[PDB]
């Protein structure tokens, strides 16, 4: 976790969550379970989508090696010929696996980032009538029923409650 | 009471991808963008078939190697696979100038048409039914290149040559012809008279006067004699004048050009597997959307990416444990 | 936002700031109005310009193009000399582009990092004598003239205060 | 500080501190001192060292170049092989110095990861029994002794204790 | 009571720039690094003014084509510009041996001063003015190439030529020099009586002898004789040695080199603009601060870096909404 | 009462490193990966010693400059070292052909055995012990190439030679020959009798014939004519057919190539060191485990990878104040 949020604070992965890459999992009095949001998990969607279509265009023109023969008393210009096409494919089949490996990380990283701004849109709303438990998870100073969540997860969430 | 939670997606997949800081890292969802398989079939491309010489070399082929009948009259082509090590070459010893460069052309025509340009028949004062060797065997008998003609001395005499020749179709001609390299000069007279001879040869663009080197030299296929062949492209209006008093391996049948395009000389010892793709290498054909491959470098049709590993696979999902 | 302030938890942002990227905008009994933070600012400047100029210079021995010509005879070579000239060009050509995409991505979560560590320089002083709003204000728990605000800005904020 | 933690709330680095790249500074009753945090120091020592070989292995078939030479005759196919010749050793130099200017900056930000991600395991767990100074330290409400810290360092750390 | 905020900017600005996760994204301040606008003029390289062959190649400059005498005397050039396919190249038809070669050298010249190396005075006991083509036509009456000279018998005799020369200048001499290959035996008696002849020439490093070619060819300019250009360059201190009985263009000029740098040959339709810059492409000039550029590969001057793109913009600011 | 801190590590190292946003920016520890020391030695490569021509081209060398005794019989070698302009190339003055290919070849072979093939006891109808210059001076002593023989008349005659040569070792042969160009016809008769000549030279591959160019030529080493060398490559099991009547410089001892391999024709002005190594440039060795150098692109043996950088520093601890 490069931003401390998965793998980090919150544990392991929610194999019940079969909707979206991240969301919630509820434990309230008229049911339980899980909820994925739309929002973030849909703008991921079109984050990863993007970065395949762009490695994919970025590389669509590269280097072709086209059939060259030389004879026996051209064995300079032969090697020539050999080590630059050689050479353009090596450095080609470098740009694909060091292109590759960064992207990877900066994605995995990009996941990450999406699950701890998650955790602070829904922090950002519960302040006093909830408490961070610390693995991810926020105790109820209240009661909250279904209906309250689905106003939490679109976060439109009604404040003006107490607290004690 | 109520708690609420937050939590991402963990499952049953078993595949790793690789960071810059870490190796064999498992993921959720991973793609693959590299393809590692092929048919180790040589295949039409687009439905139309290539040209596979068998033990023929282009030389052969073109010149007309009495092994190389198969390939007298050759339908057009995508791209031509040649074995590394041809058996049907040079039948009679000799070379074949600017042959890489004509190759290099090869890599650039899908259709000759073979047309006949001087008839065997058209050569009164010298004779050409007995130009033929025991190192060109065509069934046991003693044979020749067919392309090419090897006129000798009739009546005891070889009155010089002048034949001339204009090339009136839409099309760029491809035309081949030869000197013979003689043994000894007792070899010199015995096939054409005249001790002491020449070729000359003329278009447009060509000024060449050959004359036969008489010389001792190793054997090869049997013979201390050679053949040197030497082609040119005519243009379309263009003639090509000979005159020779001698050792002159006249044209008879030459190459139209009708269809240029983008084609490959292809090495493999495969031969016609019976298929289609739309994209093909050497050691078998590719049907595949990925972006990447890395069977081999010289491809031909519409081809990933060709490259040099082993593994590329691209993360989708995120961590998983 | 990767890093969740710029359009994060913060909404939008400030039209009216003409004299930095990032800062502040008070709602106090004195009067009203935007400053923006030189720390922070200037070492943004510093940021980017720096990334211009060693982008500039990473590219300034690249590759010339010579003419050279060859005859009728000479495809093969021609054709060598061609597809290196482009294949050069074309990884050239891809190296500034990718490049160009990375630093700009690099670069947006760069300012966005420098806002939410302002938030923080702001957060790690008010820790009582504020409460979080939810989008990026601190509503106080006492009254904050213009001269309290320039010994936050600087932030060297008194805390030797009371709370309730 | 592109995560805020090094050189960002923090404000220097621990020269007392000889053990491991992070850790802590405790301030109580049996004694004082440092300790380094092996769960994260040893992860950042097979980060880099990952980093290391990977960038050492990316780049380990490279571009060879053998020595030809030309007549007086030949100038074209000389050059041609300078400039190619030159090229790619061009291309590759660049690749060393891009990749490496990008490695640094993405390390330095590992590490300041690292630290925001530790401060944030202990914070995680002092909740209400100590609070945030603003400089990277927890005041605490109750006593903590040697062995109360051997607990916190190892992440196991007792919440069941009062508050006031 | 009081709240304080924090906050980023936003503002008018319209300019969209990409990322590698998302296109299109608008932003604050952006810097825009390529450069796509040239003034399609030709124009000096910093005050010095390129030669502009205009319906000459190099081979009708260098040799003295008669429709070529806008360059009879050419000032120190930047850079070359020729045409694609230039209509006064060898009025009489032939070759130029190691053509392009010479065009490589070219491109590291910047100034060549002509001097007369062998009045045309000289000759003595061959005719030096009737050596003229109507294929090389100066208005109208039958010319020739200035810089080399046809010379043909006299008399009934072209006694065989030995001329020295002796370079003492502090620069390499560029010297040409040709044979002209006759159309038939007929044709080379007219021309230079003996039926059989040479020209042999020398210098440190040089050596070479030239046999005339006699032969029917196809028609070019009317002409189905050919005639045969060779190039040497001369060192300071050497000679350079001509011995020939027939079939010889003699030099007349030679060039000095008197400024070799770096320049291009530039193949180009356009015409002199009459501007000045400090970088030019073939498809106009360009004046600009730019880092990079995608004009065109071929460039001269200093110069913003060639990029097949057509954008690049690299963001300052933040994102605006 | 107790607090407890949390921080990072700060020393007493003063080393910066470099990222995309900002310059010389002290760390704790740092890794350096660029070599930028050689020991300014020329060593063996692996306990086998470079072959070091001193004042010696490969031409001298491999013909048997008189000047070039020291490499009369040089072993195994792992790399070989010319000079830039080196002072005992052809003494007497001409050409090598195909000389760079044969520098090429070299780059490819680690061991040569001279063995004679031709012994010059063998020439029995001509004089083989006259032919010498005062080009090749050998102690003062007119002399001449060693490897290759000068044969000239005997008893007022030329007779025509006919030499063959059959390589029956398991290696290939390195074969080499030349033609005597003279200055006139007066010399063409002094030496050879018949003022008409030639040499023509046959293996299975090699078809030539070479007529010497009689002409006047500058000056060179004294002389106005030349000497020009010939090579070819000697299949194990096939013959070389040589036969002439005049201007032939034949060959006396050959090169079996008995190692093939990895091997550099490195130009140096350097001399021997005296050392081991398992990395040499042009300008000394390398020891280091460095993955990166920034010596010299040239190189041979186990190497660090070349690279135009003078600084690369990767950073492995954290910020310092
Ligand atoms: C056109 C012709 O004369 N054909 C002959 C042929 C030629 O005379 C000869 O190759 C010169 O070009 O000679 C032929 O016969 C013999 C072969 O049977 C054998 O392989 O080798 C023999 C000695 O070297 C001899 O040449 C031939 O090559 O076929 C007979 C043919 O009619
Ligand atoms: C130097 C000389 O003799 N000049 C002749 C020229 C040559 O004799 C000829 O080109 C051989 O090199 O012949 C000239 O005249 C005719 C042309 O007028 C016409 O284009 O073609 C004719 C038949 O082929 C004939 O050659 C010429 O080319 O100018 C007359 C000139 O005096
Ligand atoms: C093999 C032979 O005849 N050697 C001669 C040599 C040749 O005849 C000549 O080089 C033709 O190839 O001529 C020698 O002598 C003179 C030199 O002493 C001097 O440098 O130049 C002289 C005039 O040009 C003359 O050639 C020689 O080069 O050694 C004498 C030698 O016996
Ligand atoms: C060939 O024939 C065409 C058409 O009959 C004629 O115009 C042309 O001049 C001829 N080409 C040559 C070079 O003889
Ligand atoms: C040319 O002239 C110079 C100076 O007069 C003289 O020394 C030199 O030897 C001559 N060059 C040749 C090759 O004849
Ligand atoms: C050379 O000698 C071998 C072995 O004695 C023999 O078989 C071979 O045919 C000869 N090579 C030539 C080309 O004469």
């Amino acid at each position: 976790g490069l931003f401390g949020a998965i793998a980090g604070f919150i544990e392991g992965g929610w194999q019940g969550m079969v909707d979206g890459w991240y969301g919630y999992h509820h434990s309230n009095e008229q049911g339980s379970g899980y909820a994925a949001d739309k929002e973030s998990t849909q703008k991921a969607i079109d984050g990863v989508t993007n970065k395949v279509n762009s490695i994919i265009d970025k590389m669509n023109t590269q280097f072709e090696a086209v059939g060259r023969e030389f004879n026996n008393l051209e064995r300079r210009i032969e090697n020539l010929n050999k080590k630059m096409e050689d050479g353009f494919l090596d450095v080609w089949t470098y740009n694909a696996e060091l292109l590759v490996l960064m992207e990877n990380e900066r994605t995995l990283d990009f996941h990450d980032s999406n699950v701890k701004n998650l955790y602070d849109k829904v922090r950002l709303q519960l302040r006093d009538n909830a408490k961070e438990l610390g693995n991810g998870c926020f105790e109820f100073y209240h009661k909250c029923d279904n209906e309250c969540m689905e106003s939490i997860r679109n976060g439109t969430y009604n404040y003006p409650q107490y607290s004690e | 009471q109520d708690q609420i939670c937050i939590g991402y997606h963990a499952n049953n997949s078993t595949e790793q991808v690789d960071t810059i800081m870490e190796k064999n890292v498992t993921v959720t969802h991973a793609q693959d963008i590299l393809e590692k398989t092929h048919n180790g079939k040589l295949c039409d491309l687009d439905g139309v078939k290539p040209l596979i010489l068998r033990d023929c070399s282009v030389a052969g082929w073109l010149l007309g190697n009495p092994m190389c009948d198969e390939f007298i009259n050759v339908p057009e082509w995508s791209y031509i696979v040649e074995k590394a090590n041809p058996t049907n070459d040079l039948c009679y010893p000799g070379s074949f100038n600017d042959y890489e460069e004509l190759k290099y052309l090869l890599s650039r025509i899908n259709h000759f048409e073979k047309i006949q340009i001087i008839p065997k028949s058209s050569w009164s004062d010298h004779e050409a039914s007995s130009g033929v060797s025991s190192a060109c065997p065509y069934l046991g008998s003693p044979s020749f290149f067919r392309n090419v003609v090897w006129l000798i001395k009739k009546n005891s005499a070889y009155p010089t040559i002048k034949k001339s020749y204009n090339n009136t179709n839409q099309e760029d001609l491809l035309v081949l012809w030869g000197i013979h390299h003689p043994n000894d000069a007792a070899e010199q007279t015995r096939l054409y008279q005249n001790p002491t001879t020449y070729i000359s040869i003329g278009t447009s663009t060509l000024n060449q006067r050959l004359v036969p080197k008489i010389a001792t030299r190793s054997k090869v296929n049997g013979l201390s004699s050679r053949m040197e062949f030497f082609w040119t492209i005519l243009k379309p209006n263009d003639a090509i004048n000979f005159e020779s008093n001698g050792n002159f391996i006249a044209p008879e049948y030459a190459y139209k050009i009708v269809k240029k395009g983008d084609s490959a000389i292809m090495k493999s010892e495969l031969e016609y597997g019976n298929c289609n793709t739309k994209c093909q290498t050497p050691m078998g054909a590719i049907n595949s959307s990925m972006p990447f491959h890395n069977i081999h470098p010289l491809t031909i049709g519409e081809c990933p990416k060709y490259v040099k590993s082993n593994r590329l696979v691209l993360a989708t999902g995120l961590r998983n444990s």
